[PDB]
This record gives C-alpha cells, structure tokens and sequence, in this order.
C-alpha cells in the first residue's frame, strides 16, 4: 500500500487527507520561500476545477519553507495525481478511494 | 590550474598556523621559518612555471603523480595535525623528514629549471619576484541576462517549425514504386539549432496517415540493452513484458512485430553510430510497403556513419541568418548605444560561419567580451579568427565547435577554472541548489582567503554571480527573480568530462568500479549508479546505497555527503553511524535527509567540522550532550526537526554565521545568544510567551551587530498576545545591511515606522517583507512601504480591519515583483492609473463597498488598461458581506472584461469565500454574514 515516485515513497493513507483539507482552507493563504503561495488552482478535467499544495517526504503536513512534492485533486476525491518537481518532472496517476 | 591551486592557499593556511600556534615553540617556529621561506619561493616557483604547461615539466608533473601532489596531500595531512594532534602528539620530527623534501625540491628548481631550459627563477627571485563579513560584493548577475535567454528560447520556436523541406525529402507524398522502399534519412545538427523541438512536428502532424508510430530518446548511454527495451515498449503497440532479452535476438524479437507490419519509429538524441546498421538488420533489407525512419545526431561523423547508404539523405538546419543573428549578440555587449567598433564588430560575426552563427558559440564568445562593463580592444581577431577549421558541412563535429568552448575556458581568471571543475559529479541535466554548492566549496577550501578574517561564504557567492556571467552555468529563476539554481548545458559537460580525466581530478564510477590504484591513484569519488586509505573526498547519490563499505576503514576522509539516501534506520546495509569515531579529519557530514534515530555520543570528538547539516528528521529530539568543542563550524540547519536544546551546551559555539531551527525554555535566549558577534541569519520557533522571555530575546539581539536575516514563528495555537513585536519596535534597531525580514506573529506597521526613524542609514537593503497577522493597514502605511528602494517581495494579512480605501500611489512601489495585499471585507481597492511598472503577480479583494457611488454600479476596479507587465497568474477574490448574488456574479464578470484586452493575455483565477455555489438562486435574500 504505497505510491512510488522518483526517488521517495508516501503510504496511501496520508495523500487522501492532503487532498480533502485543501478544499477547506483559502486560496492563496500559505506562502512559500521559492514558487509561491498556495493553494493555486489548476486546469480542469471533467468540469469543475483543480488544486495544487504540497507534501513533505514523510507525509506530514507542510505550513512553510521548501518542497518538491505536490498533491492535485479534485472535490471528490476522485481524480488525485502526485507531482514531483527534483531533477526533472514525474506524474503518476493515484486510485480512488472505495 | 589544479597543481597551483591546491599549494597557493597553503601559504596562507601556514602563514596563519605561525601566528596562531607555532610562535609558541621558538625551536619550532625557526623550523617553519624555513618551511615558510621555502613555500613562499616554490609556490610562487611554479606560478612563474605555470606558463609552462604541466607535461613539459616531466620531472614535476611526474613528481606530482608520484610525491610532489601527495606531498602536498601529507603536508596538508600534518597540517591539519598541526593544530590540534601535534600540539598533543609532538610530530615535529615529521617537519624534518619532509623539509628535506622540500629541500630537494628547491634543489631541483634550481636544478630542472636550469636543465630544461626555464629561466633560473630562483636568485632571480630575490631580483624579479621580490573583521567585516562583507570584503567586497564583487558582481551580481547582469540583469540583462534574463532577456536574453528569453529572446533565444522564443527565437528556436520560429526556426523551427519549418519542415516544409523536411517533408518533401520524406517521400510521402502519393503512390510511388520508391515510396514503397525503406526511406531511412538521418537528420543532423549542431548543440542548439532545435532540432529536436522540430522532430514533433512531423511526429504529430502525420498519425492520420500511418499505422503506428514511436518516439523514445537515447541519451548519453552509449549501450544497447537500454534502447532495445525502450524501443520494443512502443513498436506500434505495447507488448506485454519483455525486460529480459538479449541483443542477439533482437534480430527475432523484432521480427515477430514487424515482419510484414508498416513501421514508423523515431530514435532521436543519440551520439552511438552503429546503431542505426543494428536496427536495420533487425528492421532486414528494403521491403515493398513503404516506411520511414528518421534519426537525429548531434554529431555529423556519428551520422555519417548512421547515414551512408544509397537513397538515404542528410538534412541539417541552417545558420540562423545573418541580420536574426545579431539580436543574440549585439544585445548582450551594447543595450543603448554603441557606434565606434563595427569592422570588428562584422567580422567578429563572420568568425562564426565555422559554426554558422549557432546560439551556443554566440554567447559563449560574446560575453567573454564584458564581464561588468565594455573591454578594451579585443586582440581575439589574432587567435581564433578564422584559420581555426571550417565546420559548415566536415568540421561541424567534434572537431571545430569543441575548440570554441576551450577557447573561453582558457580565459577564466586563475581560481574559477577549479570551482568549475568541480562540477563533473553531477549526472546530466541535474538540479544545482546555489546555498548546496556554494557550501561545499568552502569545505574543501577552494576560496583563498583573501583579506584575513572575511566570511567565506560571501567570497564564494562571488565566483558563482560570475560563472553565471559569461557562459558557462545557466541560471534558473523563481519569484521574484533570484537564481536559486543552476544548469550546466549538454556541450559543456563533456568539456569538464575530458579535462578532468585528463589530470584525474574526480574519478566517476559507472556503478561497476574503476581499476585505478599506485598510479592512478583515487582522490576524490562521485558515486553514481583495501589501499584506498588515502580518498579525501567521498559522495553518494540515493541509487548506489547498496554498494559502499563500512565507515571504520578510512583516515583522512575530509568530505562525507549522503544527501537524500537511505541511510537513515531502514534497509538492510547495517548504516549505524557507530563507529564515526577514527574520522577526526571532516568538514562536511550532511545528512540532508535520511531518517536518522539518534546522534552518536561520540560526534563531538571531531573537533574540526565546518558545516553539519541536518535539513529534516522527523524522529530526531536531542542532540549529544557533547557539542561544545565545536569551535569551527558555521553552519548548523535544523528545520523539520522537534529538537530541545540541552542547557549551557550553546555558549562556547562561537563560530556560527547561520542557524535555522531552534526553541526557548528559560534563558537560553539571553544567557547564551548574545556571545555569538557573528551570527548573520538566525531562524527561531516559539513555543510559550510571557514578559521574562521576550525581554531576554530582545536585549541579546542588540548585542548582534552583524545580522541581516530574522525569521520569527509561533507553534501554539493560541497567539492572542501581543508582547513579541511590540518590544522589538521600540528598542532595537536594523543594522546597515538588513536584507529578510518573516514574521507571523501579531503585529503593527507602527513599529516598522518606528525603525525607518530611527536608523542613520534608512533601510536600503529590506529586499522582502512577510506579514500574516498585521491589524491596521492605513493609507500613511502604504506610501512609507511604497518608498523603499529595495523591495522584491511583499505579503500582507489583515484582521480587525477598520478603514474603508486604499490606494496604491502612481509615484511609488517601484522594483515590485509579487503583490499580497488582502484586505478583509472592507477596504474597496483601487489601483493608480499607469502603477507597478515591474509587477508580475498580484492578489487583491474586493467587497460590497454602497455608499461610494450614488447610482447602483458594476463593481469597477482600476485594472483598465494598467499593470502592463504581469506575465503569470492574477488573482482576485469577492467578499459578499451579506450582499445580492446578482451583485457577486456581476462583480465576477466586471473584473475578467478589464483583463481581456490586456496584450500579454495572463490566466485569470477568481474563488469565492463564502462558497456562493449552490442551488444558485439570484433572488437569493442576502446569503450569510462574514464567518
């Protein structure tokens, strides 16, 4: 039960709590040292819109500083995708819930 | 170079160890008098032989690879023992063994010289040779720069694009007895024409008129098991597993795909030139179906040998122009006005036709030219001119463009040429954090300490502005338009390669190891995926955990880095760090991220480290209580760690410049952190509050005269005091050079008032300002914010909120790259015509306002025709405060039709707090109140 990515591995059951809290906060709330604040929005798959905060290494949650993870999801927990910046860009595709 | 690099900051190393230690012991002293004499006139020896190249000098270079450069490693290993093991250990019977040395060397200077012809520098000698942080900030990066790469990136899209040619070659056009032949043409081009962003446009255009397609890269791999595997992946369909295959059969393997099937493939980015023999025997001889197979190269002669068969052809892009190519050179030397150099200016161009006016060879000579400012006559015009080859169609290989780029690395003043060096244990294409390098540069010593008694970080952040300037690393932006990283380009890195192997200054193992040992002997390692005692220099990258040795079997190690690996408390390598004890020699042990348990008791017994970087463990609650030798080190990071400082183990560590990541518990905010006088950034978590602490803190930072950077944070939930800024307002005052100011505490804009009238020098260097619990934010606010002069970044909260406008002045923010103002309900906002000449992100809010106009308006800010400079997203939010539906939706539609006719076309974003979205009925009633 893990998702594996360029160089790290997040257990399944801390991506979905990341997912759900950032559709409570305000948008562009938390700012970061480099990028910029978020949560930003993103482009849109089947109607509605996206999100984007990041994630720490272990999976806690992450209030400021610097990161190279990054969460996207929609309002139903359905459509989630994990984005890793590092050396070069990685996305894979996350299940849904059940 | 390498051999007069590595001696010419002994000398002041050793002139240092006289004034510090060896004046105690006269007999000793008289000893290095001797050694002091010798070194000045040997060092200074070989500067003057350092117009002779190092293979001339058989009996030196030689010696080097025999005595002479571990003579300067067993010297350097006794005068690190000098300081400290000698003082207790009395080796100075060591001192007379290698004098004697010495002694013999100056011989032979006196000896070699005269032999090989050199004049006798050495009686010559005695005829023809003889407290602030901030030294000098010797550059910054050319602002010009970003423009630049900017217009060259958009330039390669227009060159592209243009396969009009292309696709005439391809032989695709109707029903032909050739089109039903095997057409396999093989494109080719220099480091940089885009070649590559071209292939895709023939790739996508044509899927309609073919069965299958492919597209995989190859790299700088030069293997064949790693193409076969990606390119059976996507013959024309996924294929299941195949992982485990052979070569041999590729031949079969390949057959049962596409032995009567329409093959459309493309292998680009590849410098192997057999390869394309290899898939055509595996692809047989022509058939009568008709298929393509198009290949790109960097390398011609690669090519040539990939591409030599009848019917087969060779496409290249052109030179780009001769009038478009003067965009990318006459920018970068002479923005405004220049009308004095133009012969040389022109023929200077046409120096390139041996490339053509490629981007790459552009840049890398003109910036040559100008550093900071113009150049005196160039005197280039009689070096390289134009008898160096003739690359338009034979020498465009690895024969002409080479010697362009070793040209400019023969320029470089004296101490760049090693720090760049350096950079060969990167892989390809790798992120270079600027605070990572810059540190580890230091470590090894690669800075000569000029000035004596200046920090070293800053000296090293001059080398790296300047290695920015000409060519040779490329910068990598972020908000609010800093360089935080770097990239070195594809060309560039087999030029390090090379002459780096050539002297064998970095060994690279492949992941099989290197057979080098007595001759070649191994000093310093990047691992990438016994008699070895006398490595300096050992680094691991996160994918070669599995193969490394113990940490007991080494003496002299200087250098341990295991960034982002597993070592940690996992796995199955048994990676304890007991046993760190016989390492009494390291300067740098990074344990960036692994998930380290506990501390080992014995790590203070290494009373030499520099840099201890620590930049997130989770599990990580004490350190030993042993840190108090610690007398050198002047970098301690130790954010994303919960870790309590013990009691009185802080006041001795009187070497800090930077320190992230710290609690409060009693006094050890003013007991033991006013003694630190050379403290530059300081990054403090609070945990409680109360009158006896935040007095503490205050009167200590007084005491710091040399800071520049403050972050202040809060942990506990409730934050309902007041007490931390409104005391730092009153008493302390900015120094000269105060750069970062973060905070998140409650606080007011009438202490930062406070400190603008107070200091004698107005703050001129506050380049950021974060704020996310301000109160009161007025118009007199906002205009004594808009008038510094070297702000970059401000973000601004606000609670409590009681004014009703603000306005943001025409005449005023200046150099402002990201706005946050967000004001709460109130405080309709409205923006001076023609403002914020620099911006490039902004957030603003906006309300029900009435009152403000008689006759029931759209909701109109100043967005018309302003801000014309934003290039990435804007941001506008609605506040209802118990308002219409109809209204928020007209406010929603008002704001986007103010930026539509904007000429860059910028995404807009709106999102409403109170989450209007529902059922959506416009006669809502009001919808709710502010919560």
């Amino acid at each position: 039960g893990y998702i594996t990515l360029g160089m790290g591995s997040i257990h399944k059951n801390d991506i979905y709590r990341v997912a759900e809290h950032m559709w409570t906060i305000d948008a562009y709330s938390v700012p970061s040292n480099n990028h910029g604040s978020y949560p930003i929005f993103g482009e849109e798959i089947n109607g509605s819109v996206t999100r984007i905060f990041p994630i720490v290494y272990n999976g806690d949650d992450w209030r400021s500083g610097d990161f190279y993870y990054s969460v996207e999801s929609t309002e139903d927990l359905s459509y989630i995708k994990l984005r890793y910046n590092g050396a070069r860009y990685e996305t894979c595709m996350v299940s849904s819930p059940e | 170079d390498i051999v007069t690099g590595a001696i010419s900051n002994l000398i002041p190393k050793l002139g240092e160890l006289l004034t510090e230690e060896f004046k105690l012991h006269k007999g000793v002293k008289k000893n290095i008098e001797d050694l002091g004499k010798e070194l000045e006139s040997m060092n200074a020896a070989l500067i003057k032989i350092g117009e002779v190249p190092r293979e001339q000098l058989d009996s030196q270079d030689k010696l080097w690879a025999d005595e002479v450069r571990e003579l300067s490693y067993v010297i350097e290993d006794v005068v690190d023992k000098f300081l400290v093991q000698v003082d207790g250990i009395k080796s100075d019977d060591n001192n007379n063994e290698f004098e004697g040395l010495m002694k013999r060397t100056t011989e032979l200077l006196k000896k070699v010289k005269h032999k090989h012809g050199i004049a006798h520098a050495i009686k010559d000698i005695q005829e023809q040779l003889q407290f602030v942080p901030h030294p000098t900030r010797t550059i910054a990066i050319d602002p010009c720069l970003r423009a630049l790469y900017a217009e060259a990136t958009e330039l390669v899209g227009i060159y592209g694009k243009r396969d009009q040619g292309l696709m005439r070659l391809l032989s695709m056009e109707g029903d032909d007895a050739s089109n039903k032949r095997l057409k396999k043409v093989s494109i080719v081009g220099f480091g940089g024409l885009g070649k590559t962003t071209l292939a895709r446009a023939v790739y996508e255009k044509i899927k309609g008129d073919f069965d299958c397609r492919a597209f995989v890269p190859v790299g700088q791999n030069p293997d064949m098991k790693k193409v076969l595997r990606d390119i059976l992946i996507d013959l024309g369909n996924p294929h299941s597993d195949l992982a485990m295959l052979d070569a041999n059969q590729l031949i079969k393997k390949l057959h049962e795909f596409l032995e009567n099937k329409r093959y459309l493939v493309i292998i680009d980015d590849i410098w192997d030139e057999k390869l394309w023999e290899g898939i055509n025997f595996a692809f047989s001889n022509r058939n009568n179906l008709g298929s393509r197979l198009i290949t790109t190269t960097r390398i011609v002669s690669v090519s040539n040998s990939c591409c030599s068969s009848d019917g087969d052809s060779v496409y290249q892009m052109e030179p780009l122009s001769v009038d478009d190519s003067r965009m990318l050179f006459y920018k970068r030397i002479f923005p405004d006005e220049n009308a004095c150099i133009n012969e040389f200016e022109q023929v200077s161009r046409d120096i390139l036709k041996k490339c053509g006016g490629v981007p790459l060879a552009i840049i890398t000579i003109a910036s040559a030219l100008a550093g900071d400012q113009k150049m005196k006559p160039k005197c280039e015009w009689d070096i390289l001119l134009r008898s160096l080859g003739s690359g338009l169609t034979e020498d465009n290989s690895l024969e002409e463009m080479r010697r362009i780029l070793s040209f400019s690395y023969s320029n470089l003043p004296s101490n760049l040429k090693t720090c760049l060096l350096y950079l060969c244990v990167y892989p390809e294409d790798s992120m270079i954090s600027r605070d990572k390098l810059i540190w580890k540069w230091v470590a090894e010593g690669f800075v000569h300490h000029e000035n004596q008694g200046n920090s070293l970080y800053l000296l090293g952040l001059n080398y790296f502005n300047q290695l920015i300037n000409r060519s040779m690393i490329q910068p990598i932006y972020n908000y609010s338009g800093e360089a935080y990283a770097c990239r070195v380009h594809d060309m560039v890195l087999d030029l390090i390669c090379n002459l780096s192997n050539e002297a064998k200054f970095v060994n690279l193992l492949d992941g099989t190891g290197n057979s080098m040992s007595s001759q070649s002997n191994c000093r310093r390692l990047s691992l990438q995926k016994k008699s070895m005692s006398r490595v300096r220099s050992i680094t691991i990258f996160p994918s070669a955990i599995e193969v490394m040795p113990s940490l007991s079997r080494f003496d002299v190690l200087r250098v341990l880095d295991l960034s982002r690996c597993n070592l940690g408390e996992n796995s199955s390598m048994q990676l304890n760090l007991k046993g760190v004890g016989h390492l009494t020699h390291l300067r740098y042990l990074g344990l960036e991220g692994t998930n380290i348990s506990k501390l080992p008791a014995e790590i203070g017994k290494l009373q030499f480290l520099e840099v201890l970087d620590l930049e997130n463990n989770h599990n990580l609650k004490e350190l030993p209580s042993t840190v108090c030798n610690f007398r050198r080190l002047i970098y301690l990071n130790l954010v994303g760690c919960q870790v309590v400082p013990p009691v009185g183990v802080l006041q001795n560590l009187t070497s800090i410049e930077v320190l992230s990541g710290i609690l409060v518990s009693l006094n050890i905010i003013a007991q033991e952190l006013g003694n630190l006088k050379r403290l530059r950034e300081l990054n403090i978590l609070f945990n409680d509050g109360s009158l006896d602490l935040y007095e503490g803190f205050v009167k200590s930072l007084c005491n710091l005269h040399h800071i520049e950077s403050l972050i202040i944070g809060c942990n506990s939930r409730e934050t309902s005091s007041f007490e931390l800024m409104d005391l730092l307002g009153e008493r302390w005052v900015p120094p000269v050079h105060f750069r970062e100011f973060v905070s998140s505490m409650p606080s007011q804009l009438s202490a930062l008032r406070g400190w603008i009238k107070r200091d004698p020098s107005h703050l001129s260097n506050l380049s950021e300002l974060i704020l996310t619990s301000v109160k009161e934010v007025q118009q007199d606010d906002v205009v004594i914010i808009g008038a510094l002069s070297s702000l970059r970044r401000l973000c601004i909260k606000s609670t409590y909120q009681t004014q009703r406008l603000l306005v943001i002045p025409a005449d005023g923010f200046r150099c402002i790259v990201g706005f946050h103002l967000d004001c709460g309900s109130a405080t309709q906002i409205l923006f001076e015509p023609g403002a914020l000449p620099r911006a490039e992100s902004v957030v603003i809010s906006l309300g029900v306002r009435v009152a403000k106009e008689d006759g029931n308006r759209g909701f109109d800010l100043g967005l018309q025709g302003n801000l014309l400079s934003l290039r990435r997203d804007v941001f506008v939010s609605i506040y209802c405060g118990g308002a219409r539906v109809g209204e928020a939706k007209e406010a929603e539609a008002a704001v986007r039709r103010a930026l539509d006719a904007h000429p860059s076309h910028p995404p807009i974003y709106f999102e409403m707090r109170p989450h209007i979205a529902k059922g959506a009925h416009d006669d809502d009633l009001c919808e709710e109140r502010r919560r």
